[PDB]
RNA sequence: UUCGGGUCUUGUAAUUGGAAUGAGUACAAUGUAAAUACCUUAACGAGGAACAAUUGGAGGGCAAGUCUGGUGCCAGCAGCCG
C-alpha cells in the first residue's frame, strides 16, 4: 500500500499558521553550549529574541545526549534540568538525538528546533513551516518566523 | 432529578438572556423548537436555551437528547415568556439556538456562556 | 492595488484546495457520497517511526 | 496647440534657442482653482519641451 | 522663526521582507481583512512591535515597583479599552501573547463587515469611504478607525446616507427623472 | 597578561597606542586623509560627462553583439579615453558623434553605461516620451 | 530587457495560391 | 446522487469487515448485523444471494468519525472481524452499530455511556444487536464496571472530554491486551481552546507516551471535520 | 514535458 | 463466510461485464464530474445490490418505480441528458477522425 | 530527474440589471486684514465607469524574413526589415 504523508492542515503554502505565541521550543543538545559560551541565558534569551514567553523543552535523546558528555558539561546538564524545562518521553530504540528531532517536527508542525548544527539546520530547513532558531553572535537569532 | 436539568441561576439566565438578544440583532439566532431541532440535525449549532415553564415541559425534551448524543451544550432558562423577550419576537419562545460563525462579531460573549453551561452541566 | 490583492487571495484559496483537503462547512443535504470516489489502496496518515 | 508644438519640434533638430513660455488670456478663467491648476499642467508640459 | 512640528513614522520595513512564509502570512492578511497593501501590515506590526517591547522591558522589572504598577497598568487599561484584550485577560505576560489579527479585527472596516451592514470587507471598505458609516453621532471615513468596545456597538448607518434615512443618491433620482420623461 | 597594560591609572598608554595602531588600517587611513576617492572609477563623481569619438560596433554583422552595444567616450574631466555600453542597438542610434554623454557606472574591461545623450535620458528617448535637443 | 512589443510582433503565414 | 433506484457494485475494502460500494458515487458501506432496518435512518443496500437477501448499510463519514478517518487511508485499523472492541463514549448506536458490524457475530463491542438518555437507545439498539454490550456508566472510573468486562483487543475512545487522557489510560491498564491496539479521537476545542488545534494534538500525543501507548500513525479527518485527529497507537505493556 | 525538456535544455547550455 | 462476498459466476452475463465497463470509464459518463485518477481490477468477489432509500426520504433521493431498471447501462439510457452529451461528442469526435 | 503521482465546480476571448460615490464644475454660506484652500452644501458630474496608475524584473512564440558555421533536413546568433 502506497503512503503519501498528508500536507499538515497548519500550513498556509510555505507558511504556518499554526504556531502563534506562546512558543513551544526544542533544544538541540549543542544549543545549550553555546548558549553558555555566549553567556546568554536560556529562558531570557529567547524572550528576548521573541519578545514572547516561550516554553523550552528537552527530549529523552538529548537528555541522554548531554549525560554521556562526562564531568567536563556539567553544568549544562544542570541548566537542562532547570525546573522550567520541560521534557518530552521518546518512543524509538534510537538515542541519535539529530533524526527524534527531524521525526517530531514533521509530525507536529508545532516546535521550533533551537541548534547550531549545520547538518541539522540543512534537513529543518527542507521541512517547510518549521523556524529555526540559532545562537550568533551575541544572541539568539530566528529566521523563518514571519511574526518578528 | 426533576426533568428540566440543568436549570440556570438567575446570574446566569441574565448573561444567557444578553447573549440571545445579541445573536438576533446579529441574524445567529434560530427561534421556535422546530428550528432548534433542524440546527442540531445540521451541526451548526452552539447551544440550545430552553425554557423550563414550557406548557407543558416535555414538548422541548427531544431537544436535550439530540444535543447529548452530538456534545452540544444546553440549559433551561426559568421563562419561557422572558426568553421570548430577548429573542426579540413578539410571542413566548420555548426553545432558541445560536447558529455557528466564528466570523461573528459577538464570538467572545457567546463563548463565555459556553464556558459556563458547560461547567453547570 | 485593493483589487489586485483580492484576485489574488482567492486564487489561492483555490490552489490550497487542491494541494490538501479543507472544510468546507461539512454536509448540506441528504448524504448522497463521495462525488470524486474513494482509493482503497492510498493511505495519507503520518506514521511515527 | 499644433502650431506651438510643432515650431518646438522644428527648434529641437535645428538646434535649441532660448525658448520662453508666455502664457496669455488668463483672465478667462472664472476660478482661482482652475487657473492656478490649469497654470501647472502648462508649465510642466512646458518643461517636459524645454 | 516658529517652533518646529514634531513628527515620526508609524511603519518599519520587517528585517527581510522576502521570506516565502512572511509573503504568504501577508497575503492572507491582507486578503481576510482586504489591507490596500503592505504598508499597513507593516504599521501594524511596528505598532505591536513597540508594544510588546515595552510590555517585556515592564515584565523584566521586579514585581510591585512603582513603574512597573504605573506603567503596565496604563498599557492594560489601553489595550482593554481598545478591545484586543479581553477583561478576564488583564496582566502584562498576556500583553506578550497579543497578535496583529487582534489589532486587525478592531478595525472599523471589519467590524463594519462583522456586523451586517456589509457583506465582505471590501463592501465594508468601499462603505466607510463614501461616507454611509457613523460611529454614533459623527461620520467616519477612515477604514483604519480602532474602534472602542463602548463604540463598537453604536455603529450604523449615517443619517446623511441614503441607505441611512436621507434621499436617495444621485444615480437613483436621475434614473427616476429620465423614466419619468 | 595579555601583552597590554591593565592597571586602573594606564588610561593614558591604552589611548595613545589605540591612536597610532588606528592608523594601520587601510580604511582608517583613507577617510582621514581623504584618498578614498582616488579609487572611485570617477574620482569621487557619480557620473561621468564624455565625448562620443566612435562607435566601435557600428558595422558588425551581428545584431545586437555586444559589440554593437559598445561606443569609445573620452572624460572630459581628464581626457582619458575609455568604452561605455549602451542599453541596446536601437538606443546606440540615438549616439552620434561629438554629442555630450553622462556615463554611469555599469566583453570584459566596459565598466561604464550610457545614460544621457545630450542631456536628456536615453530610456527617455528609447520609450521616446522626448526628443534629442541639437 | 530593452525590446519593444512591436519587435515580438507575431509573422503570419503565407497562404497557399489559389 | 446515491437515489433510491440506482443500482451499485459492491467490492471488499482493504481492511477485513468494511466493503466499498461504486457506482457514479462511492460509498463505504458494512454488512447489516440486523437485516431489515436502520439504526439512524442510513441508507441501506440489499443484494440477492443464493435466495436470501442479504443486506448492507451505509456508512456516514459526516455524522462516524471512524468511517471519516477509514476515508482519510488509515493505516491501521484494529476494528477486525472476531476482535473484542471497548467503544468508550457511545453516544448512541450511529457508530457503533456500524462497529459492531465489522467485528460481526464472532466479535463482541462493550460499549460505555454516562448520560441516562442516550443509553436508553443504546439497549434499545443492544437488543437488535447480540454482540453489543450495554454498559451505562461513567468511564473515569473504570472499577464500577470491571464486573462486565473482560479484556477488549482494541480500546476506541470517541469520549469529548478535557481528560480524555486520563480515560483512556485506567481503561488501557485494566482491560487492554498487550500489543493492543488504541484508536483514539481527539477534538482540539474541547480539550483546550485557548491554544491552536494542532498544539493540543501533540500535548495529547505525549500523556499517551506517558501511559505506555506508542502511537503509530496519526491523521486529520478534513474535508468532513474541522480541527480533528485520530491517533492509532498500540499498548506496550512492559515499557515503551 | 517537452516543455520542461526544452526548458532544461536552457539550464544546461 | 459471514463477511465473504459471492464468486462471480464463469461466462458472466453481458449486462454484468457492461456494467463493469462504465464504472471503470466513469468519468466520461458526466462532462461536469470528475474523481481520482484511479487504476481498477475487476474484483475478486463482489456482487450486485440495490440501494434502499428511508422512507422520510421520499422526496428526496427515490427513484420512481418506472425509472428503476435491471441494469446501469439502461438506467442511463433513460436520463435524455446523457444521451444528448454523448450525441454531440461522438460527433465531435467523428468529424476529427 | 524520467517513471509518473495527488486533487475538484473550474474556465470563458460570453452577455446583462440598477444602486452608491468623489476628482472636477458651481448658486451660496463659512473661513480670511482682504483673498485662496479646508470643513459644509443648492444644481451638474460613471461603463472603455476613455473621469484612460506608474516604476522595474523574468520568460515565451511566430516568417516564401536576414547573417554566420558545418560529417545532408542542423546549430548559433538574433528577427520594427516578409
Ligand atoms: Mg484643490
Ligand atoms: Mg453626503
Ligand atoms: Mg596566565
Ligand atoms: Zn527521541
Amino acid at each position: 500500500t502506497r503512503n503519501i504523508p498528508q500536507v499538515s492542515s497548519a500550513l498556509f503554502f510555505q507558511y504556518n499558521q499554526a504556531i502563534k505565541p506562546p512558543y513551544q521550543v526544542l533544544i538541540d543538545t549543542n544549543f545549550i553550549n553555546f548558549s553558555i559560551q555566549k553567556k546568554v541565558d536560556i529562558v531570557r534569551g529567547m524572550m528576548d529574541c521573541l519578545l514572547a514567553k516561550c516554553n523550552p523543552l528537552i527530549t529523552d535523546c538529548v537528555m541522554a545526549e548531554l549525560e554521556k558528555l562526562g564531568p567536563k558539561y556539567r553544568i549544562a546538564l544542570k541548566l537542562a534540568r532547570d525546573p522550567r524545562i520541560k521534557r518530552l518521553s521518546c518512543s524509538h530504540k534510537g538515542t541519535y538525538a539529530d533524526d527524534c528531532l527531524v521525526h517530531r517536527v514533521l509530525q507536529h508542525k508545532c516546535y521550533i528546533v533551537a541548534t547550531n548544527d549545520a547538518g541539522l539546520k540543512q534537513r529543518i530547513r527542507k521541512i517547510p513551516g518549521i523556524p529555526l532558531m540559532s545562537v550568533g553572535g551575541h544572541a539568539y537569532v530566528i529566521e523563518k518566523l514571519p511574526d518578528v | 432529578n426533576p426533568k428540566a436539568f440543568p436549570l440556570a441561576d438567575a446570574a446566569l439566565t441574565q448573561q444567557i438572556l444578553d447573549v440571545v438578544q445579541q445573536a438576533a440583532n446579529l441574524r445567529q439566532l434560530k427561534k421556535g423548537a422546530n428550528e432548534a431541532t433542524k440546527t442540531l440535525n445540521r451541526g451548526i449549532s452552539e447551544f440550545i436555551i430552553m425554557a423550563a415553564d414550557c406548557e407543558p415541559i416535555e414538548i422541548l425534551l427531544h431537544l436535550p437528547l439530540l444535543c447529548e448524543d452530538k456534545n452540544v451544550p444546553y440549559v433551561f432558562v426559568p421563562s419561557r415568556v422572558a426568553l421570548g423577550r430577548a429573542c426579540g419576537v413578539s410571542r413566548p419562545v420555548i426553545a432558541a439556538s445560536i447558529t455557528t460563525n466564528d466570523a461573528s462579531a459577538i464570538k467572545t460573549q457567546i463563548y463565555a456562556v459556553k464556558d459556563k453551561i458547560e461547567t453547570l452541566l | 492595488s485593493r483589487v489586485k490583492k483580492r484576485k489574488k487571495y482567492q486564487k489561492a484559496q483555490k490552489k490550497l484546495k487542491s494541494v490538501r483537503a479543507v472544510y468546507s462547512g461539512g454536509q448540506s443535504g441528504v448524504y448522497e457520497g463521495e462525488k470524486t470516489g474513494i482509493k482503497k489502496g492510498l493511505t495519507r496518515s503520518v506514521k511515527f517511526k | 496647440e499644433m502650431e506651438t508644438m510643432e515650431f518646438l519640434n522644428i527648434a529641437q533638430h535645428h538646434g535649441m534657442p532660448r525658448v520662453l513660455g508666455v502664457a496669455t488670456h488668463l483672465d478667462l478663467f472664472k476660478s482661482q482653482s482652475t487657473l492656478r491648476a490649469s497654470k501647472k499642467r502648462l508649465k510642466h508640459r512646458f518643461w517636459t519641451e524645454v | 522663526p516658529r517652533a518646529p512640528r514634531t513628527y515620526s513614522k508609524t511603519y518599519s520595513t520587517p528585517k527581510r521582507p522576502y521570506e516565502s512564509s512572511r509573503l504568504d502570512a501577508e497575503l492572507k492578511l491582507a486578503g481576510e481583512f482586504g489591507l490596500k497593501n503592505k504598508k499597513e501590515i507593516y504599521r501594524i506590526s511596528f505598532q505591536l512591535s513597540k508594544i510588546r517591547r515595552a510590555a517585556r522591558d515592564l515584565l523584566t522589572r521586579d514585581e510591585k515597583d512603582p513603574k512597573r504598577l504605573f506603567e503596565g497598568n496604563a498599557l492594560i487599561r489601553r489595550l482593554v479599552r481598545v478591545g484586543v484584550l479581553s477583561e478576564d485577560k488583564k496582566k502584562l505576560d498576556y500583553v506578550l501573547a497579543l497578535k496583529v489579527e487582534d489589532f486587525l479585527e478592531r478595525r472599523l472596516q471589519t467590524q463594519v463587515y462583522k456586523l451586517g451592514l456589509a457583506k465582505s470587507v471590501h463592501h465594508a471598505r468601499v462603505l466607510i469611504t463614501q461616507r454611509h458609516i457613523a460611529v454614533g453621532k459623527q461620520i467616519v471615513n477612515i477604514p483604519s478607525f480602532m474602534v472602542r468596545l463602548d463604540s463598537e456597538k453604536h455603529i450604523d448607518f449615517a443619517p446623511t446616507s441614503p441607505f441611512g434615512g436621507a434621499r436617495p443618491g444621485r444615480v437613483a433620482r436621475r434614473n427616476a427623472a429620465r423614466k419619468a420623461e | 597578561g595579555k601583552g597590554k597594560p591593565r592597571g586602573l591609572n594606564s588610561a593614558r598608554k591604552l589611548r595613545v597606542h589605540r591612536r597610532n595602531n588606528r592608523w594601520a588600517e587601510n580604511n582608517y587611513k583613507k577617510r582621514l586623509l581623504g584618498t578614498a576617492f582616488k579609487s572611485s572609477p570617477f574620482g569621487g563623481s557619480s557620473h561621468a560627462k564624455g565625448i562620443v569619438l566612435e562607435k566601435l560596433g557600428i558595422e558588425s554583422k551581428q545584431p545586437n553583439s555586444a559589440i554593437r552595444k559598445c561606443v569609445r567616450v573620452q572624460l572630459i574631466k581628464n581626457g582619458k579615453k575609455v568604452t561605455a555600453f549602451v542599453p541596446n542597438d536601437g538606443c546606440l542610434n540615438f549616439v552620434d558623434e561629438n554629442d555630450e554623454v553622462l556615463l554611469a557606472g555599469f566583453i570584459p574591461g566596459v565598466r561604464f553605461k550610457v545614460v544621457k545623450v545630450s542631456g536628456v535620458s536615453l530610456l527617455a528617448l528609447w520609450k521616446e516620451k522626448k526628443e534629442k535637443p541639437r | 530587457k530593452l525590446v519593444h512589443d512591436v519587435q515580438k510582433k507575431q509573422h503570419r503565414e503565407r497562404s497557399q495560391l489559389t | 446522487g446515491a437515489r433510491g433506484g440506482a443500482k451499485v457494485v459492491i467490492e471488499p475494502h482493504r481492511h477485513a469487515g468494511v466493503y466499498i460500494a461504486r457506482g457514479k458515487e462511492d460509498l463505504l458501506v458494512t454488512k447489516n448485523m440486523a437485516p431489515g432496518e436502520s439504526v439512524y435512518g442510513e441508507k441501506r443496500i440489499s443484494v440477492e444471494e443464493p435466495p436470501t437477501k442479504v443486506e448492507y448499510r451505509v456508512w456516514n463519514p459526516f455524522r462516524s468519525k471512524l468511517a471519516a478517518g477509514i476515508m482519510g487511508g488509515l493505516d491501521e485499523l484494529f476494528i477486525a472481524p472476531g476482535k473484542k472492541v471497548l467503544y468508550l463514549g457511545a453516544a448512541s448506536g450511529t457508530s457503533v452499530s456500524h462497529v459492531s458490524d465489522v467485528v460481526g457475530p464472532e466479535g463482541v463491542v462493550y460499549a460505555v455511556e454516562f448520560s441516562h438518555r442516550p443509553g436508553r437507545e443504546l439497549i434499545s439498539m443492544a437488543k437488535k444487536r447480540p454482540n453489543i454490550i450495554p454498559i451505562i456508566e461513567d468511564a473515569r472510573h473504570p472499577q464500577k464496571y470491571r464486573m462486565l468486562i473482560g479484556m477488549v483487543d482494541c480500546v476506541f475512545a470517541d469520549v469529548a472530554q478535557p481528560d480524555q487522557a486520563r480515560i483512556i489510560a485506567l481503561n488501557s491498564h485494566m482491560f487492554l491486551k498487550d500489543q493492543g491496539g488504541v484508536v483514539i479521537s481527539i477534538k482540539a476545542n474541547c480539550i483546550d481552546s485557548t491554544v491552536d488545534a494542532e498544539t493540543v494534538f501533540a500535548r495529547e500525543v505525549q500523556k499517551l507516551r506517558e501511559e505506555r501507548i506508542k502511537p503509530l500513525e496519526q491523521l486529520t479527518l478534513e474535508p468532513y471535520e474541522r480541527d480533528h485527529c485520530i491517533v492509532v497507537g498500540r499498548y506496550m505493556r512492559s515499557g515503551l | 514535458r517537452k516543455e520542461r525538456l526544452k526548458k532544461l535544455a536552457k539550464m544546461e547550455e | 463466510d459471514w463477511f465473504t462476498l459471492p464468486k462471480p459466476d464463469d461466462n458472466m452475463r453481458r449486462e454484468v461485464q457492461r456494467d463493469l465497463l462504465l464504472i471503470k470509464h466513469r468519468a466520461a459518463l458526466d462532462p461536469k464530474r470528475h474523481y481520482k485518477k484511479q487504476r481498477w481490477e475487476v474484483p475478486e468477489r463482489f456482487a450486485i445490490g440495490t440501494i434502499i432509500e428511508d422512507k422520510s426520504e421520499f422526496y428526496s433521493s427515490r427513484m420512481n418505480r418506472k425509472e428503476r431498471k435491471s441494469t446501469i447501462l439502461e438506467t442511463l439510457m433513460g436520463d435524455e441528458a446523457s444521451n444528448k452529451y454523448f450525441k454531440r461528442k461522438y460527433n465531435e469526435i467523428q468529424e476529427k477522425s
